[PDB]
This record gives C-alpha cells, structure tokens and sequence, in this order.
C-alpha cells in the first residue's frame, strides 16, 4: 500500500509539471511557469488529505 | 584482542553472500565475503598505484599521478601504459568501494542496527561514480575523469572549473557550497555543546540535555533537539554530496557556455529587462 | 460516505452549489456575449 | 445529474471550495494571459492604437 | 521500515522555559509559537530567547551593518525597486582604492563607507562572540562553543583585517556583494598563482570534506542506534547502554578502530575549528609571503617543474 | 465487464482526484498543442480572417 | 475494501452517468470543429 | 443573497478574511503593475509627455 | 454544519454585514473605473 | 453599513494594529521610492534643475 | 460572537475610536495630494 | 482627538517605545543618507565648494 | 479590555506624556524644516 | 522638564543607560568616520596641507 | 509603576540626576560645536 503522503507527492509532482509548462505557456518565461506551478505544488503538497 | 563488553556481540548470522565460510574476525575487523573482495580489490589498486609510478619514472608520493586514456581513444580500451591502468585502478576502486558497503550492511545485520550507515556512504560513492563514470560516459570519452595523483587531480579540477569560466557561478555549486559550509558550522556547534554539556565548570555537576536547550534558545531562540541535530547533519552532508554530483553531470552535457552568462536569464526577464539604471542598465 | 455527511445534507449542499454554479455560469456568459459583440474569434 | 450529492458525501466540502477557487482563479488568469500574449487580443494595444496613443 | 528521519507522531504540552542556573531572568523574553514543520524535523518550540545588553550591543551593530549595506545597494538601484529586485546580488560595497593604502582618507562613494561598514559589523562580531561566552558560563558550561567561534573569527578578522593591514592596503580586502565575494575569490586565486597549491589551503579543504564525512558518519551511527535510545547520548556518557556499544563495535569492526559517545565529540569539534584555523593561516601566508603558490610547489616537490 | 471493483482497490477519494488532474490537463495540452500550429490556433486565424493585424 | 458492493454499484453507476455526459458534450464539440474546420 | 450565507457555516471567517485581503491586495499590485508596464497607460510618463517634464 | 461553530443566526447576520461590505468596495471600484474610462477609455 | 464594528469581535485588535502600521509604513515607502526613481517627480533634481545647483 | 473575546459594547468603542483615527490619517493624505498635485499635477 | 489614550490598553508601552525609538533613528539615518547621496543638500559638499576648501 | 493591564487613568497620564514628547518632537523638527527651507527650498 | 520623569516608572534604567551608551559611541564614531572620509572637515589632511607634512 | 518597581521619589531623583548628566553631555556637545563652527562652518 502507499501512504496517503505518498499519493499527495506524486499528484503534487504531477501537478507542479503540469500548471509549470501551463503557466509556461501563458506568461512568456519559464520562470513564471515555475513560480506558479511551485506555489500551487507546494499547496497542494503541504496539505495531505486524511 | 576484545573490547571488555564485545564478546556478547560476536554471534555467528547476518551474512549476505556465504555461511560460516568467512564469517570470523581477523583482529579487530569484520572479514566476510565482502572483506574478502574488499581487500583485494584494494591490495591490487594500491600496487597498481606503485607499478604506474615506476612506470613514469617518478618515486615522489606528491609527484605520482595515473592519468585517463586520451580522448582519442573514446570510451573503448587504452594501452596499460597509457590509459590502462587508469581503468583498471578505476574498476579495482569501485570494487572496493561498493564490497565495502555491502560489508558495513552485514555489519548491521549482525548489530541489529539500522542501514544508515552503508546508505550514507553509497552517496559518496555516487558522487564518485558521477565524476569518474556517468560524465565521461555522457561526455563521450575516459579522458574527461580525473587522474589518480595528489595534485594533478587538483590540475583537473582548475582546468574543468576554468573551461566554464568562473565555477562558482553555477547554482547547483551554489547550493553546494552553502551545504558544505553549514554542515561544519553545525558540526561545529553540535561538537562544542555536547563537550560543554559534558565537561562544565570545574566542581560543577554534568549538564542535562535541558541545559543544552536552553544553551541555544539563549543564543538564538531556538533549539533542534538531539534527534533533529542528528537528522540535520545526515541531510546536510547528504545534500552537498547530492549537489555537486548535479552541478557536475550538467556541466559539460547541457551547459556549455559561461555560467554567469546564464545567469542574465533573470536580468533580461521581460517587465524590467530596459529599466535604465542599476548594473545592467 | 467517508465524510460522515448525509443525504439531507449533501442534497441541501448540492442545491445551493448548483445555484452559486449557474449565478457564476450566467455572469460568464454575459461576459462572453459582450466580448463577442466587441471582437468575434470565428 | 439523477444523484451527484454523493460527491459531497464522499468530499470535505471545505478542501473541495478551496481546491475549486484556487484553480478557478488560476484558470482565468491563464486565459487572460494568453489573450494578452496575441497581439490580436491584447486589449492595451488595441485601445492605444485606434486611439493613437504614442 | 522506519527510517526515523521525519517524526510520525507530534506531540506538545506546556512550553519549557528552560533552566534558571543564574540566568538573569528579566532578560528573557516570552515562549514564541509552535511550527508543525519544525516539529516534523527536530522540536516545534519557538524562544525564550535571552536579551542582555551584549545581546542590544551585537543587535545594534549588525542592524547598522545590513543597514548600510542595503541603502548603498539602494543608491546604486537609483531607488527603483524594480532596478533593486533585477540587480541584487550585483550590487556591493567596495574597500578603499589601492592608491589610498590603510589610510581613513578615501571618499564616502569610493570606500569610505565601506570602512563605517566594517566597523560596525566587527563590533557586532565580536559581541556575539561575547555573548556566546558570557551565555555558555550563565548556565555553568564549559566554554567549547566560545573557541570555536573563535576559531571561526580568525579565519574572517584574517580575511577582512590582518592581511590587509599587512599588506598595507585597504583593497585587499572582501567587498560586500553576493556576486562581487566570489569575484574577489576567484581574482585572489588568480593573482596569487593557483590557491590549490596553496598548502594549507589543501589542509583546510581536508578538514572540510572531513567534517562533511565525520558528521555523516555521525548522524547516521545516531540514527542507526536510536532504537536503543542512542540519541540521549549525555546519559549514554553517564550510563553506557546498548546503543553506544553496538555503535562502537561497528566502526570497530568497519575501520579497525572506534570511539566513545564523547570522543567522538571531541573529533567532529577539533575536525571544524581545523578547517577554519588552517585556512586562516593559508589566507595570512597568501601574498605576505608567498606571491605564488604554484612556483612555490613546484620548488617543494608538488609540482612537475 | 463488472468494472466497478476498482472502487473495492482503490480509495475513491483518490481515484477521483487523479483522473481530475489528468483529464484537465491533458486538456490543456491538447489546447497548447493546438494554439501552437500556426493552423488550428483561432485567435490568429480569426485575426486573419477579419484583417486584425 | 471501505465501500460494500452496493455502494460500490450506486457510485458506478453515478459516475458512469456522469462520464457518458462529458462524453456526449465531447462529441458535440468535435462535431461542431469538424465541421468549423475538417481535419 | 438566495442561500450563501451558509458558506460561512462552513469556513471560518478568519482564515477566510485574511486570505481575502491579501488576495485583493496583490491583485491591485499585479493590476497596477501591468498598467505601469505598457508606455500606454503609465500615468507616470504620460503626464510627463503631457505636460514636457523633460 | 460543526465545522466552525456558527449557527444559522450568526452566519445570517454575519453575510449581510460582509455583502454589506463588498457592495461598498464594488461601488468605490466602480466610480473608479467610469473616472478612468471617461480619462482614457480601453475600448 | 453601521456594523463593521463586529470585525473587531472577530480580529484580536493588537495583531491587526501591527500589520496595519507595517502594510502602511512599506506602501508609502514604496510610493516613495517609485517616485524618486522616475526623473519626473523626483523633487530633490527637480529643485536642483530650477535654482541651478549644479 | 467574539472568538477573540470582546463585549459587543467594547466593539463598538474600539471601531468608533478606530474610524477617528483612519478619517485623520485620510485627511492628512487628501491635504497632501492635494498639495501635490496643485504643484505638479499627474493627470 | 480626545479618545486616543486607550491605545496604551492595547499595546504595551515599553515594546512600543522600543520600536519606535528604533524606527525614527533607522528613518532619520535614511534620510540623511539620501541627502549626502545627492549632489546638490550635500552640506559637506556645498560648503567645500562655497569657500574653496578644495 | 485592558489587555496591558493599563486602568483608564495610567492610560491618560502615559497618553498626556506622550503627547508632550511628541509635540515638542515635531516642533523642534518644524524649525529644522524651516531652516533648511530657507537655507535650500526643495519647491 | 514637564514630566518626564514618570518615563523611569516605565523603563529599567539598566536597559536605557545601556542602550543610550552603544548608540552614542556607534552614532560618535560614525560621524567622525563621516568626518574623515570628506576630503574637507578631515582635520589630519588639512593639517598636513596647511603645513607642508607631506 | 508595576513595570519597574520605582515610587515617584525614586523616580524624580534619578530623573534629576540623569538631566544633569544630560545637559552636561550637551554643554560640551555645543561647545565642541561652536569651536568647530568657528574654526570651518559647514554653511
Ligand atoms: C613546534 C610547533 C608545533 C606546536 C605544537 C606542537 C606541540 C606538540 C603537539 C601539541 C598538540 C596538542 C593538541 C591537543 C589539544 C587538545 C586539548 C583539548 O581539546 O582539551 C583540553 C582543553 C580543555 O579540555 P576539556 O576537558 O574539554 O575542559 C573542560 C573544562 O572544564 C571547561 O571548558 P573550558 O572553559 O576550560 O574551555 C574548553 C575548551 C578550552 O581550551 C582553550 O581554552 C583554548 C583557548 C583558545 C585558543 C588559544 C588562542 C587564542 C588567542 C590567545 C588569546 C587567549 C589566550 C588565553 C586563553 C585563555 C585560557 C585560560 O576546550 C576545547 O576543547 C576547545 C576546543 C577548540 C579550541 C579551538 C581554538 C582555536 C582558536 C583559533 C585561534 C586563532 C588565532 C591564532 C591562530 C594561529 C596563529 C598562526 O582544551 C584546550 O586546551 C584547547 C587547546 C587550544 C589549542 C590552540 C591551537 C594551536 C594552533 C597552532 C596550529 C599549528 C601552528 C602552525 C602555524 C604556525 C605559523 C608560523
Ligand atoms: C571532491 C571533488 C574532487 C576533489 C577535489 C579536491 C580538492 C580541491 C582538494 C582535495 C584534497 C584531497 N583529496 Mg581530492 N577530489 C576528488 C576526489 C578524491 C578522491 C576520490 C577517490 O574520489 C580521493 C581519495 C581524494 C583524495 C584527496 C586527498 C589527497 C586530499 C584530502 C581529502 C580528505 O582528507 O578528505 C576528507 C577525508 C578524510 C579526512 C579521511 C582520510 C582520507 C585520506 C586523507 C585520503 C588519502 C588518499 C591517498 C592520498 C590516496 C589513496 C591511497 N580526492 C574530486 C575529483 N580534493 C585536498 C588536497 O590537499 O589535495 C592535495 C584539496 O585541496
Ligand atoms: C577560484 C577560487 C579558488 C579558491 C579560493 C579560495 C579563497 C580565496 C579562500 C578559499 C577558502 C576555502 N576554500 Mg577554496 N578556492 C578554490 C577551490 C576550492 C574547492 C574546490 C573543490 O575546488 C574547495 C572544496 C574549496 C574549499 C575551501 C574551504 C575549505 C575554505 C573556506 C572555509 C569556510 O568555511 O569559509 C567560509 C567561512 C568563513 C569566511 C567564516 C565566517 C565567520 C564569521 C564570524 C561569520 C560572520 C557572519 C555574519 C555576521 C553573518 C550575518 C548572518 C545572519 C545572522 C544570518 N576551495 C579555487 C582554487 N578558497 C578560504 C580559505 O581559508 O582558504 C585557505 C579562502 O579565504
Ligand atoms: C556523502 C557524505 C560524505 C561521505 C560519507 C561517508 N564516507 C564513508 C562513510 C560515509 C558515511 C563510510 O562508512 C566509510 C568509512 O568507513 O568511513 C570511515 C567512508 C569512507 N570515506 C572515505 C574517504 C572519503 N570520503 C569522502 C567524502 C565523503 N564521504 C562525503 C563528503 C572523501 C572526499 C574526497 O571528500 C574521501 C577521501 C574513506 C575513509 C572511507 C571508505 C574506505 C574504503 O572504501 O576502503 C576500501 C578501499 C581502500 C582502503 C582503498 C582503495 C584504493 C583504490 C583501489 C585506489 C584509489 C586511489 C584514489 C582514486 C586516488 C585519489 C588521489
Ligand atoms: C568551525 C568553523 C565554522 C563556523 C563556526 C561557528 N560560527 C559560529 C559559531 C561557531 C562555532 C557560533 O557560536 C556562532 C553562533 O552563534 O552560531 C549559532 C557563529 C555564527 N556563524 C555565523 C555565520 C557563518 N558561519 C560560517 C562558517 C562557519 N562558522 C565555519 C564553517 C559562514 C560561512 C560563510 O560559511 C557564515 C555566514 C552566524 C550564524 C553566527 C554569528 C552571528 C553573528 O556574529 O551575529 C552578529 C551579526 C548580526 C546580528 C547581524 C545581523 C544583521 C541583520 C539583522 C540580518
Ligand atoms: C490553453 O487552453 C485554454 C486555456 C485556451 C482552454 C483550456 C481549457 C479548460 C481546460 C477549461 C476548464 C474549464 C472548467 C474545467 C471549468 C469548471 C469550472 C467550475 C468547475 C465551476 C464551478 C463554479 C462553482 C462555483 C462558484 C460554486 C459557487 C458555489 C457557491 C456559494 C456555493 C457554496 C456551497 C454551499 C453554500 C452550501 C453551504 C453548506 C451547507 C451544509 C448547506
Ligand atoms: C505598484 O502599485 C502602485 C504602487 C502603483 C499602486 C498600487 C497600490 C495599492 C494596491 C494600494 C493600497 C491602498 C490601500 C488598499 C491602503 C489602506 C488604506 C487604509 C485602509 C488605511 C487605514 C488607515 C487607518 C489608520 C491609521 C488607523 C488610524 C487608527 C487609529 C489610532 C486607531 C486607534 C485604536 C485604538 C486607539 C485603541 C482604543 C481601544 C478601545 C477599547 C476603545
Ligand atoms: C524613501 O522614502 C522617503 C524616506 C524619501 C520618505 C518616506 C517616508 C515616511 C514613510 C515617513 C514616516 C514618518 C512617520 C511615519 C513618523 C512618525 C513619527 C512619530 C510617530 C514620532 C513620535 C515622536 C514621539 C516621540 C519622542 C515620543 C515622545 C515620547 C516621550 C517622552 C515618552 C514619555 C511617555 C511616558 C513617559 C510614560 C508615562 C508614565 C506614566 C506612569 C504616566
Ligand atoms: C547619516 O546620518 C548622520 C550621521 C549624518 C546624521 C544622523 C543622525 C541622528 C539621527 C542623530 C540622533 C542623535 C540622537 C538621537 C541623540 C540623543 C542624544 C541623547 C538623547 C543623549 C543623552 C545623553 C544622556 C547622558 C550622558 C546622561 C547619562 C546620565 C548619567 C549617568 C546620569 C546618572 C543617572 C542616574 C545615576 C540614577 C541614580 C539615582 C538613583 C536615585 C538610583
Ligand atoms: C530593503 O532592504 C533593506 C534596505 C531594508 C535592507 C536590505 C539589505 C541588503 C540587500 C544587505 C546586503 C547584505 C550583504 C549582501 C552582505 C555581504 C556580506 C558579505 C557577503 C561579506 C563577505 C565577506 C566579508 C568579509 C571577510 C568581512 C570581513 C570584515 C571584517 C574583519 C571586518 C573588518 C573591520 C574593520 C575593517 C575596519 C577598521 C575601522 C575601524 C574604525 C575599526
Ligand atoms: C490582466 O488581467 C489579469 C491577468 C491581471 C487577471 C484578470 C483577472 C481576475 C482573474 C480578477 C479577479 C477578480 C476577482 C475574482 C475579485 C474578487 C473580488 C472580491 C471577491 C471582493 C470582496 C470584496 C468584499 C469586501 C471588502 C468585504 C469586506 C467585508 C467587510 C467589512 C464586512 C465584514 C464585517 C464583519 C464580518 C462582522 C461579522 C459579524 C459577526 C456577528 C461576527
Ligand atoms: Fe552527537
């Protein structure tokens, strides 16, 4: 079984690749998608579900 | 021979490789199978060692050095007396180095302790791998590791920093740089108030584990505790070997330029890039 | 339910969602209508 | 929608609101983004141009 | 499978506010919050935190220092805060030029604030060293902690004020940037011949990767032995239990030999003030002695030649 | 074909939030993909089409 | 194993509903851009 | 309005305060950010042009 | 429901005060943008 | 409207106090600070300019 | 109710007190745009 | 006005002046700092030039 | 309500002090401002 | 003057006698390290100037 | 007060005193001034 920590850091992985190349995208840097995508993934990450 | 509480200890289980067949002592160390392949891997290294040394004509311990195949021979085989012996020092190393990690997990299987020890040292062994290994192999040649002598490995470092400009400029070495220099400052610390709680004044009694706590909440508001200093100085050290094995393998494989050239990459962001005024500006 | 929450509840909660959903929905639409007037992309 | 509440009983109806608005607003913000990105849409830039404001 | 790296179960009661061996209680402040994330790593408290008057004197200086600091960077953005956030850490506060040698002559936007500086960050330096001391002695300890933070001022009072004084130059010094140290860094290597010929610049980069090696070692024999209560090693002193003899006996067994739950103390300890007091003496012998550290490896036999 | 077991397996909590992210933003992409070809990205074609530029 | 089978059975069956509506929107949708634009 | 009040049965008003002014806030600084940065609608430099400050 | 605490008078009188609220914010946000448009209008 | 005060029953005064002093404090030095650097509004060269101090 | 515990009676001196001091600092600052924009308007 | 006193049943007044104090030197040194900065309020400066000092 | 614990009376005699400091602060400020304006006006 | 005394009902005077001595000497040696840092004002080099030292 | 444990006695006569070491402090300060002044005015 995986803990639910576990499964929170993987989506929050997914996630941060997924709103950074997102973000990416729509401002015209990289950094900007790393910025956001970071925030939301440390969000989302730091608030595990049980 | 033994320590006056070790007998109890010397028990006959926890191997990995073999049975009773080589599990004794040979003095004070632990010789298993793994004893067994660590020490030859290191006799034949450390005579290889001598027998280039002969071979360059040079009997100086500073002035030995084994160099890598040139970059003419890619990544396949070199004489012995030009490249060889490099290689084969370099397979005798990485043979010593992973039996003696697998002889510390038997170790710790005997001891019933945990595996931190042999995981600690697997990362020095990655670091090791990744600059003598996985850049070269990346790189395209054995010639881009490191020779095998007191100073000229030094040389390859200043020639490797150098082909990149000024080095401290990447921020992986950045990042492992500020690692390195805050696990000595804690080392340091922890060092100093372990002693200080254990050796006070003169006529004073032993300190307490309270006394430490407040010892830094005095000084700087906050104490880490004893299990949180321990974990602190585990990540620490592992974090700068972690590091400087990044800052490595990106170095000559997808950097290729001056690292403070890509540091104009926050400089030239759109919404102050023509701000006139400042550095660059 | 790993809530705990029962079906009053959810339906209740269910209702008034729905009724924020098509307030903000509506609004969107407007908003999407007005932008069309001003500069159609089709 | 027969029976869709049983998201809500399955969902803390807290984490799901908060999960809503944060991607809700992220979302807009994206679009607005890449309308500001094309030129076609940059709103700026077309009220300075037909207003002939440099 | 536990790995004892994050706690999985946090528990609080009642702050501690610690011992009162002869403290000066009035100088203490208040307990501050609990951090859950600080509680996942090591202990979740906040303070007390104790203010005496070396505590106002360290305070006020170093305060004056970053302040300086920062307004010279804020005058070099021409107070933009766009220009500031873009060019920080290409701001710095440079020393003197070298035509003014040591003399107190030199101009505010040339070095002289640079000098006002300095001061106030050597005041704040030395007040917390006293502070360490001083807190070290209110609770009856030994003065370990004092040492080595003095080892540690050697190697920056050499870098910033002994070796420019005998060099006879305020320029020789280190300005105070982020990108504009490593700057000095790398020039002084290179004015010098090659730092790593240096050799107790090798000493000290020894000493480092051995404190990077001995404290890994250290933390991970802790944590391999805290099922036996390894941690609480100030009563493993007192009273030798389980842990601290399985942990002897494998670096026994490993390296042939061991240590005790103090000795090992004493290493890691002398292993850190090593690599800073030997760098301090590589950095004196640097130009006052030696202008090139390759020539000079090469005439002691660590150099081809 | 009864398919429903994968509610006994896994947590639906989980499942839920998983396929959420994955739909949503292999969406996006598929949108950015779009967007990217100079054919198929409709503000620059709409753009064209009524002389905009 | 938290959900019993007929639990199991009535979210299956909800959330079956619900895919077979955001299918059916999808469908449209391709309709209408195959139809704004072959491909 | 209809039956939102209950959303504060739920959050608490705080948490929810707190999140919203700083939200606000920095939506007013990325807003007036983004006006700074076009040479349109820099009230700062149009007025400058208006009025010839250089 | 027991999440926060509040029962249904409260969270009944506590949204009017916050509607109040935000109406007011809105309509200082409104006047501001009609000044804007009548001095430089986006459209 | 005429009962805002229950914000207070709601928001420990002192901890607000604070961040309202910081929050205005950093705004208005950062309005400062904005205006010293644009060449217009920049009151210290604009008074050197007009009595010729240079 | 009062979480951080004030009487209605203490809320209500506290908020008059408050918007005292908030209509001075306002005024303070539309005497000085005013001031400042009589001597070099932005508009 | 008349009913600013009751601040001081709030906050503490020691911590207050502490801050204060620390406050108006830290703003008063700025501000000086800003002045010898800039060419012209450079008293030092100013008076070199007046009387030929240099 | 007096969470210092400051009475009504300690409260107005601090204030009345305070007051004091601050009034002669900013007059002694005012005439530096004025001297310096005579000296150099920044207007 | 007035009543300023009652400051020391407040204050520790250990604490303010302390505090004012570092901020007089710190702020005392700034102003001379100011001092001598302008080629004017800084009394040795003008001394040698006057004097033919150098 | 309770802060410091001082009556108005105490407090007055250490006031006293810390104003004569004030204004003495200050007396040297001004004549360092004036001679300053006198020998390089900085206006
Ligand atoms: C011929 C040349 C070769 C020379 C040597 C050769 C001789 C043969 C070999 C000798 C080697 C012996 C080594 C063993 C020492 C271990 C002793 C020990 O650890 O425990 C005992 C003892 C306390 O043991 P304990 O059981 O824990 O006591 C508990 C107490 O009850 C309660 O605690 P406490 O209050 O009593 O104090 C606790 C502390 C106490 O120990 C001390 O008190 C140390 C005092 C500070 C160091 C002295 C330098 C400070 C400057 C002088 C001004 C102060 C002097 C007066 C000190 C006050 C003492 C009352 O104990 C410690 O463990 C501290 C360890 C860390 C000390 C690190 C100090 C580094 C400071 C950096 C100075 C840099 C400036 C100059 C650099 C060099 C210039 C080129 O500690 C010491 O004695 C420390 C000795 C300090 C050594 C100083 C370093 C020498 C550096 C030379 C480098 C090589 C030169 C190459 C360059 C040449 C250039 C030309
Ligand atoms: C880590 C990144 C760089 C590098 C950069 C540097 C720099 C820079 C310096 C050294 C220095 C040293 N390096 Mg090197 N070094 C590298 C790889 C290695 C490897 C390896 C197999 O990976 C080894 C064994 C060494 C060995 C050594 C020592 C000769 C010396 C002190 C190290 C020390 O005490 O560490 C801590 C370990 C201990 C304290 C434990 C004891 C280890 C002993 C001292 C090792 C002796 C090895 C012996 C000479 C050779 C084998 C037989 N280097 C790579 C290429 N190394 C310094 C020096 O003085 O060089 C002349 C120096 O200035
Ligand atoms: C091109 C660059 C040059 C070079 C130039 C130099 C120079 C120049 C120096 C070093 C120094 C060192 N170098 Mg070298 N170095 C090179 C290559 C290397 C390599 C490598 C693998 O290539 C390594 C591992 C090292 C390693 C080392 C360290 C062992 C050593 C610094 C110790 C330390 O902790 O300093 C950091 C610690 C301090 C400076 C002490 C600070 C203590 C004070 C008290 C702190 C005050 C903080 C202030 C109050 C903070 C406020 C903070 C807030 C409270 C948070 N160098 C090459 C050849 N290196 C130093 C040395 O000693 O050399 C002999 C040195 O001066
Ligand atoms: C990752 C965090 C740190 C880390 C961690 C840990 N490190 C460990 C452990 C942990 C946890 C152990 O458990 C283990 C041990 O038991 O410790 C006592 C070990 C060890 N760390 C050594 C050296 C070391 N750690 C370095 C770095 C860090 N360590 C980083 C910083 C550095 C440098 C350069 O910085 C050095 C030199 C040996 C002393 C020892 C292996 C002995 C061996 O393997 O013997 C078997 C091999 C031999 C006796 C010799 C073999 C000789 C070959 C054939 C010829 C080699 C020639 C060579 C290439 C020439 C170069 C010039
Ligand atoms: C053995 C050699 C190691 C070592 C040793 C030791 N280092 C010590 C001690 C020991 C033993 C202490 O006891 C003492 C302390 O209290 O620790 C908690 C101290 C400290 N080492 C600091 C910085 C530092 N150590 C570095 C390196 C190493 N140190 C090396 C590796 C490096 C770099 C560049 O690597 C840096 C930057 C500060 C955190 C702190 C002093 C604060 C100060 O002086 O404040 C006074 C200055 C201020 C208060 C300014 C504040 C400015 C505004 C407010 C912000
Ligand atoms: C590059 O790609 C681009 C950007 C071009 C296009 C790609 C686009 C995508 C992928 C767009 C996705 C759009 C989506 C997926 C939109 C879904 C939007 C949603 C999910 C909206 C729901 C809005 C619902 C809202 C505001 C609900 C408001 C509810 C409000 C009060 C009700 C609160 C609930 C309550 C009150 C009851 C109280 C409690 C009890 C116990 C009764
Ligand atoms: C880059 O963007 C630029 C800079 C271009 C512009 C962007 C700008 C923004 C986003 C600006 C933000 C403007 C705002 C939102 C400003 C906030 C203004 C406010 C709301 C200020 C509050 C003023 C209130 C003040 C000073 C309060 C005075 C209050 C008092 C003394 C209260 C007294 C309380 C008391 C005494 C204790 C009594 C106790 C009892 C029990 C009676
Ligand atoms: C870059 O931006 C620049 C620098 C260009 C401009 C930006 C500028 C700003 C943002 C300036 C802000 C200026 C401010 C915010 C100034 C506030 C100044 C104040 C608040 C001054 C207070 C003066 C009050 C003073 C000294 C205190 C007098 C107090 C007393 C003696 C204390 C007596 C009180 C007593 C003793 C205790 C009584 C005890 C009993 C028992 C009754
Ligand atoms: C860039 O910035 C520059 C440097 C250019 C300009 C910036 C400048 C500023 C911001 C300057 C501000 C200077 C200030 C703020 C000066 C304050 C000076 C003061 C207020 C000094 C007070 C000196 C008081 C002194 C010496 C008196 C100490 C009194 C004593 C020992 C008397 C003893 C009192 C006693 C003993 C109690 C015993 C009695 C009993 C009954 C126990
Ligand atoms: C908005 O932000 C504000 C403005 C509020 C503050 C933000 C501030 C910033 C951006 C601060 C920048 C801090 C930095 C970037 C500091 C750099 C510190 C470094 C990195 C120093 C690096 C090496 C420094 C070394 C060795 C210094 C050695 C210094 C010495 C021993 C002190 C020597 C003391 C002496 C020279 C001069 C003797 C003269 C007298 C009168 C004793
Ligand atoms: C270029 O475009 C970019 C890219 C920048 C982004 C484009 C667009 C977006 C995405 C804009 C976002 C717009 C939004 C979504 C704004 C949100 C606006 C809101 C939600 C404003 C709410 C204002 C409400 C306010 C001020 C209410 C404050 C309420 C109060 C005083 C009343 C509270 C008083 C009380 C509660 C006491 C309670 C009673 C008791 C008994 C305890
Ligand atoms: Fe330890």
């Amino acid at each position: 079984e995986v803990s639910e920590f576990a499964f929170r850091l993987m989506m929050a992985a997914v996630i941060f690749v997924g709103v950074g190349i997102m973000f990416a995208f729509a401002g015209g840097h990289w950094f900007v998608g790393l910025v956001v995508g970071g925030l939301v993934a440390a969000f989302f990450a730091a608030t595990p579900n049980s | 021979a033994l320590l006056s509480f070790e007998r109890k200890y010397r028990v006959p289980g926890g191997t990995l490789v073999g049975g009773n067949l080589f599990d004794f002592w040979v003095g004070p160390f632990y010789v298993g199978f793994f004893g067994v392949a660590t020490f030859f891997f290191a006799a034949l290294g450390i005579i290889l060692i001598a027998w280039s040394a002969v071979l360059q004509g040079t009997w100086n311990p500073q002035l030995i050095s084994v160099y890598p195949p040139a970059l003419e021979y890619g990544l396949g085989g070199a004489p012995l007396a030009k490249g060889g012996l490099w290689q084969i020092i370099t397979i005798c190393a990485t043979g010593a180095f992973v039996s003696w990690a697998l002889r510390e997990v038997e170790i710790c299987r005997k001891l019933g302790i945990g595996y931190h020890i042999p995981f600690a040292f697997a990362f020095a062994i990655l670091a090791y791998l990744t600059l003598v290994l996985f850049r070269p192999v990346m790189m395209g040649a054995w010639g881009y590791a490191f020779p095998y002598g007191i100073w000229t490995h030094l040389d390859w470092v200043s020639n490797t920093g150098y082909t990149y400009g000024n080095f401290h400029y990447n921020p992986a070495h950045m990042i492992a740089i500020s690692f390195f220099f805050t696990n000595a400052l804690a080392l340091a610390l922890h060092g100093a108030l372990v002693l200080s709680a254990a050796n006070p004044e003169k006529g004073k009694e032993m300190r307490t584990p309270d006394h430490e706590d407040t010892f830094f909440r005095d000084l700087v508001g906050y104490s880490i505790g004893t299990l949180g200093i321990h974990r602190l100085g585990l990540l620490l050290s592992l974090s700068a070997v972690f590091f400087s094995a990044l800052c490595m393998i990106i170095t000559g494989t997808i950097w290729f330029d001056q690292w403070v050239d890509w540091w104009q990459w926050w400089v030239k962001l759109p919404w102050w890039a023509n701000i006139p005024g400042g550095i660059n500006g | 339910g790993y809530t705990g929450l029962t079906d009053e509840q959810a339906q209740e909660l269910h209702s008034v969602y729905m009724s924020g959903l098509w307030l903000f929905s509506a609004v969107a639409i407007v908003a999407h209508l007005a932008v069309y007037i001003w500069r159609p992309w089709f | 929608m027969s029976k869709f509440y049983k998201i809500w009983m399955i969902f803390d109806p807290r984490r799901v609101f908060v999960a809503q608005g944060v991607f809700l607003f992220l979302l807009a913000v994206m679009i607005h983004l890449i309308l500001l990105s094309t030129p076609s849409y940059n709103w700026l830039e077309i009220s300075a141009a037909k207003y002939n404001r440099v | 499978e536990y790995q004892n790296i994050f706690s999985q179960v946090q528990v609080r009661g009642p702050a501690d506010l610690g011992m009162t061996e002869d403290v000066n209680l009035a100088n203490r402040s208040g307990v501050g919050p609990f951090s859950t994330l600080l509680g996942w790593f090591g202990n979740a408290q906040l303070g007390p935190i104790y203010l005496g008057s070396l505590g106002v004197l360290s305070l006020f200086s170093g305060l004056m220092w970053f302040f300086t600091i920062g307004i010279w960077f804020w005058y070099q953005a021409g107070w933009n805060p766009a220009v500031f956030l873009r060019d920080l850490f290409f701001f710095s506060l440079e020393p003197p030029a070298p035509e003014y040698g040591l003399s107190f002559a030199a101009p505010l936007k040339e070095g002289g604030l640079w000098l006002i500086a300095s001061f106030f960050m050597f005041v704040a330096v030395w007040s917390w060293w006293g502070r360490t001391y001083l807190r070290a002695q209110a609770l009856g300890m030994g003065k370990h902690t004092a040492w080595a933070f003095l080892s540690a001022i050697w190697l920056w009072m050499v870098l910033g004020f002994i070796r420019p004084i005998l060099m006879g130059s305020w320029s020789e010094a280190v300005p105070y940037g982020i990108f504009s140290h490593l700057d000095w860094t790398n020039n002084f290597s290179l004015v010098h011949g090659n730092l790593f010929y240096n050799p107790f610049h090798g000493l000290s980069i020894a000493f480092l990767y051995g404190s990077a090696l001995l404290f890994a070692m250290h933390g991970a024999t802790i944590l391999a032995v805290s099922r036996f209560g390894g941690e609480r090693e100030l009563e493993q002193i007192a009273d030798r239990g389980t842990a601290a003899e399985r942990a002897a006996l494998f670096w026994r067994w490993t390296m042939g030999f061991n240590a005790t739950m103090e000795g090992i103390h004493r290493w890691a300890i002398w292993m850190a003030v090593l690599v800073t007091l030997t760098g301090g003496i590589g950095i004196l012998l640097s130009g006052t002695v030696v202008d090139n550290w390759y020539v000079w490896g090469q005439n002691h036999g660590m150099a081809p030649l």
